[PDB]
C-alpha cells in the first residue's frame, strides 16, 4: 500500500524558514515524481513545487509565487522529499501535503505564517437550561475561546458520547484568536444522573482541558 | 496559466441519481486532467486521471469524459459516502493549476432546527468578556436566519456563525451563533433573545434568558 506522511509544520513568524518533510513507503521512490501542493480556505488548492524521479535528474518546477523562496529536493535512499521555505509570508499559510504526481496524497501538514502567540484556549461551560422541556430534548456543550494557532479537537466523555454531537468548524475573531463551540442534545431526564466532560486539546499550545458542564445551580 | 472552472459551484442530488459536473480549461490540456473528491478536514482522493483512467480502488460509478478544452465526471448513481467537494487539476503544462471545486451535497426532507440559547457562564465574565451563544440544530435546508436582540435592540456587526456539513450520521445542518459583548455591557441589559427564521418553521422561534435569573 502506498503510504504518504509529511511533517514539519507549525506556527512562524513573517520572514522566517520551515523545512517540510515527506516519508513515503509502498512504491519504488526513487522512480516516482513528487510534488508540494497546499490549500488554504482563501485560495483553494494550489500547486507549488514538482521534482523529477532519478531518471529525470531530479529536475525541479516550482510555482512563480515560492520561485527563488522555497526548495524542493528529496533523498531517495530515505524515501524522502522535502520543502525548504524561507523567507516565508503571511499568504503562504495552508495546509501542505505531498504527493506522487497527484496520484496519492498524505494527510498533510499544516503551516501558520503569522506574527501571532501561540495561546492555549480557555473552555467555558454552554450549561443544560433550567427550563429544559420536561420529558424533552436539551442542549449542552462547550465553547473553546482565544486560541492560536489552529487547530482544536474536541470530544465528549473520552469518545463514549458521539451520539447528538455537532463541534463546530471553529471561526476567527477580530482579535485574531480562534474560537469554536461543540454542543451535545441530550434526554433532558438525564440531566440529573449523567455527567458530560468535554475533552478539549490544543496541541500546538500543549493544552489539555476536561470541562464538566452541568446545569447552573440557582 | 491555464484556468481551470468547474460548473455547478456546488448541488444537491437524491440517493441513486445521476451526477454530471463539468471543468472547463482555457486551452487545450489533451487530457492531461485529473479529478479528486475531498471530504472536510480531509486529503484529496484521486479518482480518474488523464481524463478518463478510473484509479484503482474507486468505486466503477465513477467516470471522467472529454476532450480538449472540456471534461465531466460522472457519477452514474449516487451514493451517500459521495458527499463532498470534487476538483480537477491540469498537468499539461508549468504551473499545474486547479479548479474551484465543486461541492455535491444529498437532498432530505426539510426539518425545522430546534432552538437553545446559553447566557455567558459566570467563568468567563470574571475575564471582562461575555459571549452568549444561539444554537440551531438539525434543520434543513441551510438556509437560516439568526436576529439577536438586547433589551429590544437589534445587534449588527457583533455576532458571528458557523455551520456543521453533512457526514455519515448527519443529513441536516447545525449553526451557532455567538454574540460577543463586554462584561460592562452585557450588566446594564435584561433580555437577551435570538430569533430563527427556517422555511421550516411555520413562523420565527425566538429564545431568551433574562440576565441573572433561571
Amino acid at each position: 500500500e502506498v503510504k504518504l506522511e509529511e511533517s514539519g509544520g507549525g506556527l512562524v513568524q513573517p520572514g522566517g524558514s520551515m523545512k517540510l518533510s515527506c516519508a513515503a513507503s509502498g512504491f519504488t521512490f526513487s522512480d516516482a515524481w513528487m510534488d508540494w501542493v497546499r490549500q488554504s480556505p482563501e485560495k483553494g488548492l494550489e500547486w507549488v513545487a514538482e521534482i523529477g524521479n532519478k531518471g529525470n535528474n531530479h529536475a525541479t518546477y516550482y510555482a512563480e509565487s515560492v520561485k527563488g523562496r522555497f526548495t524542493v529536493s528529496r533523498d531517495d535512499s530515505k524515501s524522502r522529499v522535502y520543502l525548504q521555505m524561507n523567507s516565508l509570508r503571511v499568504e503562504d499559510t495552508g495546509t501542505y501535503y505531498c504527493t506522487t504526481r497527484f496520484a496519492y496524497w498524505g494527510q498533510g501538514t499544516l503551516v501558520t505564517v503569522s506574527a501571532a502567540s501561540t495561546k492555549g484556549p480557555s473552555v467555558f461551560p454552554l450549561a443544560p437550561s433550567s427550563k429544559s422541556t420536561s420529558g424533552g430534548t436539551a442542549a449542552l456543550g462547550c465553547l473553546v475561546k482565544d486560541y492560536f494557532p489552529e487547530p482544536v479537537t474536541v470530544s465528549w466523555n473520552s469518545g463514549a458520547l458521539t451520539s447528538g454531537v455537532h463541534t463546530f468548524p471553529a471561526v476567527l475573531q477580530s482579535s485574531g484568536l480562534y474560537s469554536l463551540s461543540s454542543v451535545v442534545t441530550v434526554p433532558s431526564s438525564s440531566l440529573g444522573t449523567q455527567t458530560y466532560i468535554c475533552n478539549v486539546n490544543h496541541k500546538p499550545s500543549n493544552t489539555k482541558v476536561d470541562k464538566r458542564v452541568e446545569p447552573k445551580s440557582c | 496559466d491555464i484556468k481551470m472552472t468547474q460548473s455547478p459551484s456546488s448541488m444537491y442530488a437524491s440517493l441513486g441519481e445521476r451526477v454530471t459536473i463539468t471543468c472547463k480549461a482555457s486551452q487545450d490540456i489533451n487530457s492531461y486532467l485529473s479529478w479528486f473528491q475531498q471530504k472536510p478536514g480531509k486529503s484529496p482522493k484521486t479518482l480518474i486521471y488523464r481524463a478518463n483512467r478510473l484509479v484503482d480502488g474507486v468505486p466503477s460509478r465513477f467516470s471522467g469524459s472529454g476532450s480538449g478544452q472540456d471534461y465531466s465526471l460522472t457519477i452514474s448513481s449516487l451514493e451517500y459516502e459521495d458527499m463532498g467537494i470534487y476538483y480537477c487539476l491540469q498537468y499539461d503544462e508549468f504551473p499545474r493549476t486547479f479548479g474551484g471545486g465543486t461541492k455535491l451535497e444529498i437532498k432530505r426532507t426539510v426539518a425545522a432546527p430546534s432552538v437553545f440559547i446559553f447566557p455567558p457562564s459566570d467563568e468567563q465574565l470574571k475575564s471582562g468578556t461575555a459571549s452568549v451563544v444561539c444554537l440551531l440544530n438539525n434543520f434543513y435546508p441551510r438556509e437560516a436566519k439568526v436576529q439577536w436582540k438586547v433589551d429590544n435592540a437589534l445587534q449588527s456587526g457583533n455576532s458571528q456563525e458557523s455551520v456543521t456539513e453533512q457526514d455519515s450520521k448527519d443529513s441536516t445542518y447545525s449553526l451557532s451563533s455567538t454574540l460577543t459583548l463586554s462584561k460592562a455591557d452585557y450588566e446594564k441589559h435584561k433580555v437577551y433573545a435570538c430569533e430563527v427564521t427556517h422555511q421550516g418553521l411555520s413562523s420565527p422561534v425566538t429564545k431568551s434568558f433574562n440576565r441573572g435569573e433561571c
